Order: structure tokens, then C-alpha cells, then sequence
């Protein structure tokens, strides 16, 4: 969790609270309308720079930012397939309910497994200091879920054969 | 310095503006209405609504000599309002013939034209003709790039600095015959036709916001990358003589102001604004005017305790959710004078998203 | 956000409203009263009978009857008169508009609470209700979390200690000695005064009495040996017919019953030792947390100076090391319905609610089966 | 059918990254050659135990574009090397002993760094970026967003 | 929603028993559709050998008969009178059907009013297809006559067939039944290499109703 | 690598850190407790099981039970539960980036071994770890290298003797007398002076009883005759409850059941009659420096004066031509952590850990042929 993720950590909350400056603009391509401009990618003198947060080959934090939205995936440690059955399944999970959710997507981009998106009206509403907090405790939250559930599966296991095996 | 909180908005205002008696202030919100505020003894209580426009309501501006307002919203149309004698105010179009949605408007210091920021790559400037009793909007497309991001008039009325969105800074002279008579030669130039390309100076990022100093013969624009540039022309076709750039450490500035013939108050999502104190030679940031980090046996009311309740539920903390240093909670929009003669300012207001108008007393 | 109606029909009163208020906008007493003479009168529309404030204002001709016994239902006919008029005579709103949250004493007959979800389900079409517990709601009003909550109302008195989100369903006493109880005590020592007090009409005149004309002594031998000196115990009180009562002793009198229950003729424990008793059934460990959080509600708590006795009363019984500390707010009197009001408007309680579509496929017993 | 087969990138020419960005004046090989005499020197610095002096005199340039992709990889390299060759204990005064246009490079080729890491050695970048943004502050990262791409 | 209706029914009258299950049994020996409300009303007051009273035994309460009453035509005319259940829809059935086959392509509506198909459990009423059958017809005549009388000629007409069969309460799955055994059923399923090929959203472009894009 | 994990998974508490350390960043009771209540209340979070610390703290509403029972574990759910914590809550530290080292009593199932290696190499994917016996680690920690070592926890006391750098696994001697079967009999010999203790709350109250209180005399009938004038040597203890209680005879009765343990009515030799056995079991040759060397360690040996004593009863028992001396260190609490970090902190112990890539292509029997 934490006392072993400082620097990365830190580094992923300097990132995100630096690139969430955003700011409302309409479609310079369609009129009376706005769209999320990190998604679309139809005007490049708007979008900042891609930028990436990493501790290790497997973990990875892709800084999407643009003129009102930002886009925002990370990677998470998987291990041993276990724990990649048990991230895809809850990860799924987890972007199955976007809607009461605001900054997550339905859908990760590809070769990740979570991708948040940030459009201006989080910012414009909610508070946004403690947006990132969320982040932050989730991407270290996440990794205690896997292994206490793979910790469930091994004592469901473990008593399934002791009530099959009493039995004779 | 000292602030006073004018009101909560119960929404976003990107923009206000205040009346030249600073009796009543008109501001914007989230949607399409435009609202306006009155005094209510020590504080300020509803007055009107407008409804006029369609979509999202982009920029308010307040002429004080005439006491007019313009509206120009995402709906790529303009409404100017004008009061009656009674006491209503009539709203009146202005075919902009914009091709996408308007950003930023802006009265000439003179209240004859008012220029038209705009995404679709140009600029609109509106005059009035009595003859036919319209308004006709010019565009200004021939340097122009990208997306107009602020505006700026010169005392000359004839120079307009635009902030664009392409990492540049843009001057054009907007002068027009029947409207405005010869301007006199400036640093900047002499000949002055319509559309010409008076400068063009670089920058880290968007230009959120332009401006000409109180004596006219200067030029101070800030990109996205949090640093403020203040320019001093030299001539036409010539390099300025020195092109001073400050670096700061925090969010990227919004808006910029003159407090005086030398210095500039500038504001951003920092929060906050800052105060440049520097001559020809050079500048530095001065001082943070919001107190910087301040960090500001009993019965327990029914409200307060259904309170706690309802974040111990809903949560796992039930403690105090915000608590931010800062006067405001979100960007800020955008710095406006409030009263002292020109050069002279010691109050000033702003807004922000929070919705908060705070006024600021130097 | 969702406003539910939030009746706490006790056994004295009704008190009823929405949720989210601060105190509720509906008090009246829980009485109904027939006419008991002939009315040769014609005209005027007299109706056949009266509920609430119009019959304690009619009381001069009307035989009151409380529908509640004891927290026990026993006129489920005036009962749901009395509801009736709660939803439209006083709130003014339609029962299948809003659902409704209801309460009910500790370890009352199971029948009763049945027959009263299965009323507010088929008669008043309600969306859905929810039968809490007195002593919850007033842990909820108090702004914590443990503690033993003391809850004396006009019909029983029970006690229900709490420790950290559990409630102990082992430890929880109930005292049937309530504010009826010593209303009629009051009514039988004032005899000996010299003043006779028999129909419903002189009961309620008699409560009104005990409203405002009796508390807690501090010391109760002390108190009784200088009232042989009369000089500043008893004051006189205004009868509604005009001449004048003057109680001495039986001002702290009739209150002491709470204390002694052997004055009314019971082999029970008093409320203070009764709430010793509760604590010492609990675990170990809980008891120094109960200890300092002694939650005192109802309507009948609220005399002058029995927080004190109580506090003192502990204290004696209890060990001599820990600090006894008893929590008394000004607004104890309606302690219940401010818990209720602040339960209801909570977002995990929605699915706790018993919906009409499920208690029409599962019958009356879906209340036994998710309320308690 | 129709539907399909998109014309308006054709028709109107959307604005490209050299339209944004001064365009770079000196040649390839020029730049090329200024890289391959600098890291050396480097090299040499990380050698004599003078890593401080090699990390600023490599700080000194700093190649970019689109057509340098091998020498800017040879450089980014060597100033990984000579980071990682830096006592964690120095490094304050070495954060506070530069301007800001230096310590933006820095931030810049740090981050860039961090974004490969399966060849490199991802906690003392991560060091590095932690000490430089508690010092300096968060403009650093301000200008990496609105830095230019080859960067 | 009938069945909750019912057991309001049976909660007004105030029966020993007014369990669902009760209601569920007195429409399954009970209920029958009427032509029309008022003239049964009639007919039920005048009758009196239709005034039942069905045996309960809910589980310890032994011959507590339930005695029904006009439910037995009240519930079924929920279906030719949606007003009754509730306000979210007031269009009967049988104008209901006939929106539907109007707004279908011309060349189609004889074979659409030709061919109707009961379904479902529900269906299983007394004369519930021969009003529903009557209701349509009628209407069909008025609108027909109606253009007659607007042009000056004589028609062929359309002719309408409720068509009930033997397998009413399990068509569905016995149409399925048949459709499976088709060789070409399995070409059309989604295999396993698909789904594992291009994602967990393979089946979400929605097919029958309505063009997707 | 820069610092190695190390954790002393013992039966009553439980001690972990990091390697090179002189002091336990985590120790807790290694205790998981579930709720026995309803949870009338709202929210507060509602936990299904509390491990350590917080069940400790919350015992009051919790049944507590030890995973590991007489030094080998019954729970693998609560274990796998109790390393989770330790690697998380606590330490916070991910475990694959760490290697670990832990501790298992002698002549402990090779099931436990195989087991808990199992389960660290696949369910916590740590880099390696290793295995080690208390007696090792508590000479490491002394700082010699011959002397017996008598390792007396809260599950099991054992004896391994061992020369310089070699063990005798012929001479071990293991009792399964200890900390919890005192604390048994602490309970089971307070219910003669009135006092009951039954529920795991009061389990862990006579624990600190014994905690405070218990200490071992010199001469068992000498003191017993003291005792029987019962002047100078009870003493007082404040329960939770507030309650006083006072302890006799009994507060030197049950530490003797480890030099009678008789007492518990199990047939086996005393902890000093074990000792001398273990060490005459020895070669001949060795005897003259075993007997200077005794160390004591474990918990349960922090008794007053149970060194003076046991050093009487090991005279006595041997040739007196011979001295005998005894060491206990005032930190020998925690002589296995320190002999476990200072074993990790070695240069020559790098070559000897089993690393992943070892185990997988060995099975789990790779432990038995590598540690031990
Ligand atoms: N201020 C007071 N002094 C003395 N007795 C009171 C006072 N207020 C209420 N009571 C007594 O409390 C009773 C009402 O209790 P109530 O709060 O209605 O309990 P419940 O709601 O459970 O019926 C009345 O009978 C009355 O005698
Ligand atoms: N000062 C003390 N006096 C008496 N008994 C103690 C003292 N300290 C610890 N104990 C007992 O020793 C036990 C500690 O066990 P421990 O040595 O941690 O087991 P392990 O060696 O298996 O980790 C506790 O259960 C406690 O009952
Ligand atoms: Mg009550
Ligand atoms: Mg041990």
C-alpha cells in the first residue's frame, strides 16, 4: 500500500493535480456543440502532450491531457494469472457501474485495464482536490483486494474438500 | 491586501460586470440564462433573468459611458440590451455570422464598436449605423491561426490586442472609417489600415489572456505553461527591446490586469492572483495578495447532527470535507477593475468557478 | 430527497411528520371519546365521535378511552380511526404518497406487530413502512453510538444497551410502571387530600396536574421529613372549575413510584436499579462504556431534577472507580421522532424499506422477516 | 456506404505540429555530431567520481526532432546513466544550484525517461522527480504539458 | 398487475384469505372475459348461480371458502380496458392491435389481420379471443365503411382469424424447440472463439427492432 | 536488494520487521475474532472479521479464536488472514518485493513446513524466503555458539541443545506445556476464590492477570506455608468492570505447573528435570559447557525470579563438581526476532534462501531437503 509506494505514488498525484487545469471550449469542427477534445483527437494545437508514470514494467499511468478533458489509464501488478483472472473480473466490474462513478470509462483503451476520463464539468462541480485522493487510494487499494480475494478463494477451496472429503 | 465574498452563486460564472455607478452587476452561469444581482441593503439579491439566447451563454460585457450589455454565447449570436425608461431593458441581435461558437467580447473604450472573439477561426467587430439603425460585423481573418482565447482594446481605441490559441499573441488595428477618426502614430505604428498585421509575438502555450498597460505602449499576454511575458514595442518591423519573461512555480494563469502604469495583477488556477512589480529592466512576482497558505460545552443542532449521520453513512470518515485555504474552490475566471482613475486601481473583482465574486482591496 | 412520513404512534401521544424536519407538526393526544348522554340537541352535525384535540377540548361530555395498553394494541378499530385522521386531518397528505416509519416498544407480542404492518398495507395503501425500536431511534436523536438508552414513555419502560453498532438482545428489561401508572397513582393519593378525581375527564385534568405540578426529589427521606414543615413544597393550583388545589407531598410523591414500584403493589426493581441490572447482564467490557453513556428519553423523564436522583442512584449501586455519566437534553421529549426522521432520510435505508409488491408475495410475516 | 470514406481531412488541411513549434535550424548532422562529443565527456565525468559537474555540462544541450531518434536514444541513455551515477544525498543542492530553464530540462528527460522502464531503472527517476518537485515546485511539470512533442 | 388487482379485489370485500397464491387459483378456475361491464353488472345481479365460493385451506384455515364475485369479469377486461390498472397506458388492446398493423407497410396489413397468434400464459381466457377478435372486427368495418361511404363503392373487405392452438401456454419455448433442431441453427449461434476474439461485447448491436447506426 | 522481511508467526504473538532492525515495527496478539451480534444500527461500517490489534481492542462484541494452537497451525484462513495484515495493514510492504524469513517451532509437522511454504511462494509471490528453528535464532541472538537453549511461548516449550556451530536433533526435547495451558489453569484455579471467568474476553483479561501479577517462588512448600498466613503477599487487580479482585496463593500456584505439571494432570517432567534430561542425552564431552551455557527464552520465561529458581532445581539435580549457570538477556522477549534479523543481515546467509525459481522446479518438498 503505502510506506512502499511513495515515489510513484507521489509521482502519479504531482501529474494528475498538474494536468487538471481545464478549461470549457466548444468543437472547432462542429458548431452549438462541445465534446470531450482527449477522445476526439481532431485538433492537435490543443492537446497536451502524452505523459507517462511508471514504477515498474508492469505498472504504467498514461497522462492524457487536452483543453477540457483528460484521460487517465493505468496499469496494475498482475503477477501470476490468478491475480490477471481476478483484475480483468474486477476491473469490469468496476466499469460496469461508470454511471454513478462520473470519471470512469465503460471501456479501458487497449493494452490496459482501467482508463478514468475527466471531462470539465467533474471539475466545474465537484470539487476536485480529493478526485485524485480517490485515485491515489484506489490504485493501492486495488492490489489489497486481489490478494485478500485470492485469500478467499484459497479457504473456499480449502472447505469445499473438507466437506466433500468427510463424507465417506 | 483585504477581500470581501460580494455572493455565492449557486453556479459557475465565468464572467461579470459592473455598471459605471458600480450600482448593480450583471454575470453569466452555467446555462443559458444571463443573471443579474442588486444590492439588498449589505448584500445582493436577485433582479432578472435573460433568456434569449439558446445555447451556453460564453461572455458578459457592461459599457459604462452608455450603460449597455452585450451577450455573445455559444449559439454564434450577440444581444445587446439597452434599458427602457421604465425600467425593462430591450434585447436587440447581432448577425455575427460566425461559423462557430463566439469566446470573448469586449467595448471599446469609446463604446462605438465592440469586437467578437470567435472559434471559427476569425474575429467579428460590430459597429452601429444610424442611417439603417444595424449592426454589421468585419471579420479579421488574415493572420489569425486558431482559436481566439481573450481581447484587448488599446486606449487608442484602434489597436486590439487578441489572445489566440496558437501560441502566439496577435495586435490588429481595427480602425474603421464613419466610426473612429485618424489615431495619432504610436510605438506600435502609424499607418493603421483595417486588418493589418501590427505584431505577432511568440509564447509556451495559449494565450489565455492579452493586455496593453495603462500608458498604452506595452503588451503583457501569459501562455498555458504559467508564464506571463510582458512586451515593450520598439517600431513598426522592429524587434521589441526587451521581451521580459517571468517563470512561476504554480497552475497556469487565466487573466491579466494593470493595476497601475507598472504593475499587473494576473490570476489563474492557482486560486489566487499575484501582483508584478518591474520596470523595463525586468519583473518578478512580488507578493501572493491571498494570504497565501492562511489554512483558516456546546449543544449540537438537528441539522449538523443529521449532517454527521448522513457522512458517517454514506461514508466511513464523517469529518470536515473541505476545509481549503484558499478564499476561492475552483479556477478563477477573470479580473475586472472596480473603482479609482485610470492608472489607479486599488480594487478590483473577479470570479470563479466556486461562483464566488470576491472583491479584492489593494 | 425521497420524504417519508414518520409516525410514532406512542401510547400518550401521537406525534407524527416528515422526514428531514426538525421536530414534528403533528402532537396530539391518542384519545378517542364517544358522547355519553342523549342530545336531545338537533342540528349542528354532532358527530358520533372525536379524536385527538377536538375530544380533549369535548372532554366535558365525552368518554375518553386510550386505544393502547401498556404499548399493546387493544382497539385496533379506534386504532386505525386514529391513523386516519393522522394522515388527512393533520398532515393533509394521501398514505400511498409517502412511506411511513413506525415504532413500537421491546419485546411486545409478535401479533401486534403483524396486525399493524398488515392495516397500513391493505387499508392505507402505503408505499412501503418500517417498524423500529424506541431505544435505536433514541440512540440515533442522541449523537452517538453506544450506551444503554433509557426509554419511558406514557405506556412501558424499557432499556436496550448498545455497544458499538450492536444492540445486545439478551440484556434488554422492560418495566411495564409508566406515566399512566403514575397518573393513576397520583389519582389515588390525592383521595387522601381530599379531592376526588374519577372520570376519564378528572384523569386528564389530573395528568395536566402532574404536567406541571411534580418532580424528582434529589433525597427522598430528607424531603419527606421537611415536608412536615410546610413552607416551600406545596403551591397551589388552579382547578379547570375555578377553585384551587394545594398538593404537599404529592408532589414528589407519585414520581418516587418510578424508583419504588412497591408503592403500586409490584415485586420489580426500580428504574435505576433496573438499569444496573441491564448493564451488569452485558459482557465485561462493554459495561465502563455503558456506564458513561446513559441515554435518558420520554415523556415521562422529563420531570425536574431526575437526572440528578438517577445519576446518583447509579452511582451508589455502581463501583465506586469509574465516572457515571447521564445524558439528558433539553429536547428529550421527543427524542424518538427526531431519530426516526433522522434514520429515514438516509440512502442506505431505502432498501430496507418493506415494498408493497413485497409484502403483497410474502403476507404479513415479511415484517418479522426483515424489520427485526 | 457513403456514410463511410471521410473527405474532410483532405479539403481543409487541419494545422500540423511544425505550425505550432519554431522549426529546428540546425541540421541533422550538425546536432548529431554535438551529442556524440558531449556524452563522452559525460562518460568520463561519471568515471572520475565528478558525476555533479558531468549531469551539468550534459545539461548544457539538449537534442530534439523528428529525425534524431537514435542519437536523442544514445543521449537519454547516457543521462540515465549519469543520474543513476548520483549520491540520493547531494541532490538538493543540486536542485537549488540551477535555473529554471535547466531544471525544466531536467524534468523533461526524467519523465521521458520514466516512460520506458523496461530497460531502465525507474526509483531513482522517481527519487529525482519526487526531491525536484518538492523543491522547485509545479511549474516543472506545467512546461513538461506544454512542452514540444520530439522533445 | 391483474393478479395484484384481483387480490384488491379480494381485500376490499374483506375475505378470510386474500393470500396472491389464493388469487392465482381463483383466476385459474374462476375468471372469464364478458363482453361488456355494465350489462354484466346486470346480468350478475339478476343471475344468482354465479355467485361461487372457492375452497381456500391457505394452511391451517379448513373449508374457510372464499366467496368471489365480479372479479370474475372485472380482471379480464383489464386487457380491453387498460385504464383500470393504471394511468402509464389508456390504449384498449384491440386499438392497440390495430395502430400496429396500420402503421405497417401496406402490402402486408391482409396477411397481418389474416394471421393473429395467441402467446403466453395470459391468453388462456374464456372468450378472451373472441372479443378481442369481435373488437377488431369491428373497428376494421368502421374504418372500411367509413371510406366507402366517402368514395361510393362497394368492397371485398378484410377478413380477421384469432388463431388459438394446442400449445398456447408454452408456445415459445416449443417454436424454439423447433426452430434448434433446424441444421442451420448452429451456424447462427455465437461461438466461443468469437466472443474470446472480439470482446464481451459481441451481442449488443440490438437486431429485430430497429436499425442499429 | 536492500532490507529482507522477517516475521515470528508465534502461537500468542506474533513479531515482524525488517531485517537488521533492533526493534519490532509491528507485534500484535495473533488473534481473529468475529462478530456473535445483529447490527441494529446504521452504516458504522460493518466489518466481517477484525484481525490483531483491532480485535483486541473490540473484544467486547467479538469471539476470538488463535489460529496457531501448540505451535502448529489449525486456521490456515485466519493464518493466511494474520500474514495478510502483517504484509499490509501493517507493514505495508508489497510481499513480492521482499524476501521473508520465518520461524517454526522443532519437530513440528512437516505439513505446517510444507504448508506455510506453499502458501508464501504462491499466494504471496515473495521473491524467497526461508525457515528457521527458535533455538537457532535465540544463540544467534545471544551472540555465542554453544549452550542449550530452553524456549518456553505461548504454545510450546521446546530444548535443543547445540555445540559449537552443531545441532544434536537426538537430544531435542519438546513439552507442550506453555502460556496458554497456564493461563488455563490461572483461570480454572481463580474459580475457588469466587471469581468466573468464561468467555474469550475474560480468557484474554486472565491473561493480563497473569501479565501483572504471576510470578514464580524459590521454594514451593516454604512459600505455601507463607501463604498460609496470609498477611504480606496478596495483592489487587482492577478488572474493566471496575470490580476489584484479590489474588493469593494461586498468583505463585500456576507458574509452578511448569516445573510440576502434574498440576494440569499431564504425566511429564518439569521444564528443569526436561533440561537435564536433554542435556545427559548429549555426548559426555559436551555436558561441562552445556551446563554453563543455559539460555532462556520465549515469553513465557519473563516470570520474576523463574531464573533463580530453575538455576536452584539444575544444581541440585547435577554433580555438584560442576557449576551451573543460567543467562536470560532482559530483552529475551524478543531473542528469536533478534537471532531471525541478524541471521538475514549476513553475507554468507545470501546463498542459502530459495528463491521462486528454485521452488517451482522442486515442488514444496524443496523446504524440507534445504532448510532443515
Ligand atoms: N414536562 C413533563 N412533566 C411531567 N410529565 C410529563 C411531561 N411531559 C410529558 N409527561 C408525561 O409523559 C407522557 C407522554 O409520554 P410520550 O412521550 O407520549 O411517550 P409515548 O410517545 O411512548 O407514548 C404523558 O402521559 C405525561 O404524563
Ligand atoms: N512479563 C510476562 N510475564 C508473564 N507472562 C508473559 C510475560 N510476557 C509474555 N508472557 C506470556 O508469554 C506469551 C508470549 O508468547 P510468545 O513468546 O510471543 O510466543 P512465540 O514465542 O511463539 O512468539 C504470552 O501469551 C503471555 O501469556
Ligand atoms: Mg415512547
Ligand atoms: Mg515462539
Amino acid at each position: 500500500m503505502s510506506n512502499t509506494l511513495r515515489p510513484y505514488l507521489n509521482a502519479v498525484r504531482s501529474t494528475l493535480t498538474a494536468s487538471l487545469a481545464l478549461e470549457e471550449f466548444s468543437s472547432e469542427i462542429v458548431e452549438r456543440q462541445s465534446q470531450p477534445e482527449v477522445e476526439v483527437g481532431r485538433s492537435p494545437e490543443i492537446l497536451l502532450k502524452p505523459l507517462v508514470v511508471s514504477r515498474n514494467e508492469q505498472e504504467q499511468c498514461l497522462i492524457e491531457s487536452s483543453v477540457n478533458s483528460v484521460r487517465f489509464s493505468i496499469r496494475i501488478k498482475q503477477v501470476d494469472e490468478i491475480e490477471r483472472i481476478l483484475v480483468r473480473k474486477f476491473m469490469q466490474f468496476l466499469m460496469g457501474r461508470a454511471e454513478s462513478f462520473f470519471i470512469l470509462r465503460r471501456k479501458p483503451v487497449q493494452g490496459y485495464d482501467i482508463s478514468f476520463l475527466i471531462t470539465n464539468y467533474h471539475t466545474e462541480e465537484m470539487l476536485k482536490h480529493k478526485l485524485v485522493d480517490f485515485i491515489i487510494e484506489f490504485m493501492e487499494e486495488v492490489d489489497a483486494e486481489i490478494s485478500e480475494m485470492k485469500l478467499f478463494l484459497n479457504g473456499r477451496a480449502r472447505l469445499v474438500a473438507e466437506t466433500y472429503l468427510s463424507c465417506f | 491586501a483585504t477581500s470581501q465574498v460580494l455572493h455565492i452563486l449557486p453556479k459557475p460564472s465565468y464572467e461579470h460586470a459592473f455598471n459605471s455607478q458600480r450600482t448593480e452587476f450583471v454575470t453569466t452561469t452555467a446555462t443559458n440564462q444571463v443573471e443579474l444581482y442588486e444590492q439588498d441593503g449589505n448584500g445582493w439579491k436577485h433582479a432578472r433573468t435573460f433568456s434569449d439566447h439558446d445555447k451556453i451563454v460564453t461572455c458578459v460585457d457592461w459599457a459604462p459611458k452608455s450603460n449597455r450589455i452585450v451577450t455573445c454565447s455559444q449559439d454564434r449570436n450577440a444581444y445587446v440590451y439597452e434599458k427602457r425608461p421604465d425600467g425593462t431593458w430591450k434585447q436587440t441581435l447581432v448577425l455575427l455570422r460566425l461559423n462557430r461558437a463566439a469566446t470573448f467580447v469586449r467595448w471599446s473604450p469609446n463604446e462605438d464598436k465592440f469586437a467578437v472573439g470567435s472559434g471559427a477561426r476569425v474575429i467579428s467587430v460590430c459597429y452601429f449605423e444610424q442611417e439603417n439603425d444595424w449592426w454589421v460585423s468585419k471579420h479579421l481573418k488574415r493572420p489569425l491561426r486558431s482559436t481566439i482565447l481573450s481581447l484587448d482594446w488599446h486606449p487608442n481605441n484602434v489597436l486590439l490586442a487578441a489572445g489566440c490559441a496558437d501560441r502566439k499573441a496577435y495586435v490588429l488595428s481595427a480602425y474603421v472609417r464613419d466610426v473612429d477618426a485618424k489615431p495619432e502614430a504610436s510605438v506600435w505604428g502609424s499607418r493603421l489600415p483595417f486588418n493589418t498585421v501590427c505584431a505577432e509575438y511568440p509564447s509556451g502555450g495559449w494565450v489565455h489572456a492579452v493586455g496593453f498597460s495603462p500608458s498604452g505602449n506595452a503588451l503583457a499576454y501569459a501562455g498555458h505553461d504559467s508564464s506571463v511575458t510582458i512586451a515593450y514595442p520598439s517600431a513598426p518591423e522592429q524587434p521589441p527591446r526587451a521581451l521580459i519573461t517571468v517563470k512561476l512555480s504554480q497552475l497556469p494563469l487565466r487573466s491579466l490586469l494593470w493595476a497601475n502604469e507598472s504593475a499587473i495583477v494576473a490570476a489563474g488556477y492557482n486560486y489566487s492572483p499575484i501582483l508584478l512589480q518591474g520596470n523595463e529592466s525586468g519583473w518578478a512576482h512580488t507578493r501572493d495578495l491571498d494570504a497565501g497558505t492562511s489554512k483558516t460545552e456546546g449543544p449540537v443542532s438537528f441539522t449538523a447532527l443529521r449532517s454527521t449521520f448522513r457522512n458517517m453513512d454514506l461514508k466511513g470518515s464523517s469529518q470536515s470535507i473541505s476545509s481549503l485555504p484558499t478564499v476561492h474552490q475552483n479556477m478563477i475566471a477573470t479580473l475586472r477593475p472596480y473603482a479609482g482613475t485610470p492608472g489607479n486601481i486599488t480594487a478590483f473583482t473577479s470570479s470563479g468557478t466556486d461562483g464566488r465574486v470576491v472583491l479584492w482591496t489593494l | 430527497e425521497t420524504t417519508a412520513l414518520v409516525c410514532d404512534n406512542g401510547s400518550g401521544l401521537v406525534k407524527a411528520g416528515f422526514a428531514g424536519d426538525d421536530a414534528p407538526r403533528a402532537v396530539f393526544p391518542s384519545i378517542v371519546g364517544r358522547p355519553r348522554h342523549q342530545g336531545v340537541m338537533v342540528g349542528m352535525g354532532q358527530k358520533d365521535s372525536y379524536v385527538g384535540d377536538e375530544a380533549q377540548s369535548k372532554r366535558g361530555i365525552l368518554t375518553l378511552k386510550y386505544p393502547i395498553e401498556h404499548g399493546i394494541i387493544t382497539n385496533w378499530d379506534d386504532m386505525e380511526k386514529i391513523w386516519h385522521h393522522t394522515f388527512y386531518n393533520e398532515l393533509r397528505v394521501a398514505p400511498e404518497e409517502h412511506p411511513t416509519l413506525l415504532t413500537e416498544a421491546p419485546l411486545n407480542p409478535k401479533a401486534n406487530r403483524e396486525k399493524m404492518t398488515q392495516i397500513m398495507f391493505e387499508t392505507f395503501n402505503v408505499p412501503a413502512m418500517y417498524v423500529a425500536i424506541q431505544a435505536v431511534l433514541s440512540l440515533y436523536a442522541s449523537g452517538r453510538t453506544t450506551g444503554i438508552v433509557l426509554d419511558s414513555g406514557d405506556g412501558v419502560t424499557h432499556n436496550v444497551p448498545i455497544y458499538e453498532g450492536y444492540a445486545l438482545p439478551h440484556a434488554i428489561m422492560r418495566l411495564d410502571l409508566a406515566g399512566r401508572d403514575l397518573t393513576d397513582y397520583l389519582m389515588k393519593i390525592l383521595t387522601e387530600r381530599g379531592y376526588s378525581f374519577v372520570t376519564t375527564a378528572e384523569r386528564e385534568i389530573v395528568r395536566d396536574i402532574k404536567e406541571k405540578l411534580c418532580y424528582v426529589a434529589l433525597d427522598f427521606e430528607n424531603e419527606m421529613a421537611t415536608a412536615a414543615s410546610s413552607s416551600s413544597l406545596e403551591k397551589s393550583y388552579e382547578l379547570p372549575d375555578g377553585q384551587v388545589i394545594t398538593i404537599g407531598n404529592e408532589r414528589f410523591r407519585c414520581p418516587e413510584t418510578l424508583f419504588q414500584p412497591s408503592f403500586i403493589g409490584m415485586e420489580s426493581a426500580g428504574i435505576h436499579e433496573t438499569t444496573y441490572n441491564s448493564i451488569m447482564k452485558c459482557d465485561i467490557d462493554i459495561r465502563k462504556d455503558l456506564y458513561a453513556n446513559n441515554v435518558m428519553s420520554g415523556g415521562t423523564t422529563m420531570y425536574p431534577g431526575i437526572a440528578d436522583r438517577m445519576q446518583k442512584e447509579i452511582t451508589a449501586l455502581a463501583p465506586s472507580t469509574m465516572k457515571i455519566k447521564i445524558i439528558a437534553p433539553p429536547e428529550r421529549k421527543y427524542s424518538v421522532w427526531i431519530g426516526g426522521s433522522i434514520l429515514a432520510s438516509l440512502s442506505t435505508f431505502q432498501q430496507m424499506w418493506i415494498t408493497k409488491q413485497e409484502y403483497d408475495e410474502a403476507g404479513p410475516s415479511i415484517v418479522h422477516r426483515k424489520c427485526f | 456506404t457513403f456514410r463511410t470514406l471521410d473527405v474532410d481531412s483532405i479539403t481543409e488541411p487541419v494545422l500540423t505540429e511544425q505550425d505550432i513549434f519554431p522549426i529546428r535550424n540546425e541540421t541533422a548532422e550538425q546536432v548529431q555530431a554535438a551529442v556524440s562529443q558531449l556524452i563522452p565527456q559525460a562518460r568520463s565525468a561519471i568515471q572520475t567520481g565528478n558525476a555533479l559537474q558531468g549531469l551539468k555540462t550534459l545539461l548544457s544541450y539538449v537534442p530534439y526532432g523528428n529525425d534524431v531518434q537514435e542519437v536523442r536514444t544514445q543521449y537519454l541513455n547516457a543521462f540515465v546513466d549519469v543520474l543513476s551515477n548520483i549520491r540520493a544525498a547531494d541532490i538538493p543542492a543540486f536542485v537549488k544550484e540551477c535555473s529554471t530553464e535547466e531544471i525544466d530540462n531536467i524534468v523533461n528527460f526524467i519523465y521521458r525517461g520514466l516512460a520506458n522502464p523496461q530497460a531502465y531503472n525507474s526509483s531513482v527517476l522517481l527519487n529525482w522527480h519526487e526531491k525536484v518537485v518538492e523543491i522547485s515546485g509545479i511549474g516543472c511539470i506545467v512546461r513538461v504539458l506544454n512542452s514540444r512533442p520530439d522533445l | 398487475d391483474v393478479t395484484y388487482f384481483v387480490q384488491s379485489l379480494l381485500r376490499d370485500r374483506n375475505e378470510p384469505d386474500s393470500s396472491l397464491k389464493t388469487a392465482e387459483r381463483i383466476k385459474e378456475e374462476c375468471c372469464y372475459v364478458c363482453p361488456d361491464i355494465v350489462k354484466e353488472f346486470s346480468r350478475f345481479d339478476r343471475e344468482p348461480d354465479r355467485y361461487l365460493k372457492y375452497a381456500s385451506e391457505s394452511i391451517t384455515g379448513h373449508s374457510t371458502t372464499i366467496d368471489v364475485g365480479f372479479e370474475r369479469f372485472l380482471a379480464p377486461e383489464i386487457f380491453f380496458n387498460p385504464e383500470i390498472a393504471s394511468s402509464d397506458f389508456l390504449t384498449p388492446l384491440p386499438e392497440l392491435v390495430d395502430n400496429v398493423v396500420q402503421s405497417s407497410p401496406i402490402d402486408v396489413r391482409k396477411g397481418l389481420y389474416k394471421n393473429i397468434v395467441l402467446s403466453g400464459g395470459s391468453t388462456l381466457f374464456k372468450n378472451f379471443g373472441n372479443r378481442l377478435q369481435r373488437d377488431l372486427k369491428r373497428i376494421v368495418d368502421e374504418r372500411i365503411h367509413r371510406s366507402e361511404m366517402l368514395s361510393g363503392a362497394k368492397s371485398g373487405g378484410v377478413d380477421v382469424n384469432v388463431i388459438s392452438h394446442k400449445r398456447q401456454r408454452n408456445a415459445v419455448w416449443f417454436g424454439g424447440s423447433l426452430l434448434a433442431q433446424t441444421p442451420e441453427f448452429g451456424s447462427y449461434c455465437h461461438t466461443k472463439a468469437d466472443y474470446e476474439e472480439y470482446g464481451a461485447s459481441i451481442a449488443r448491436r440490438y437486431q429485430i427492432f430497429g436499425n442499429s447506426l
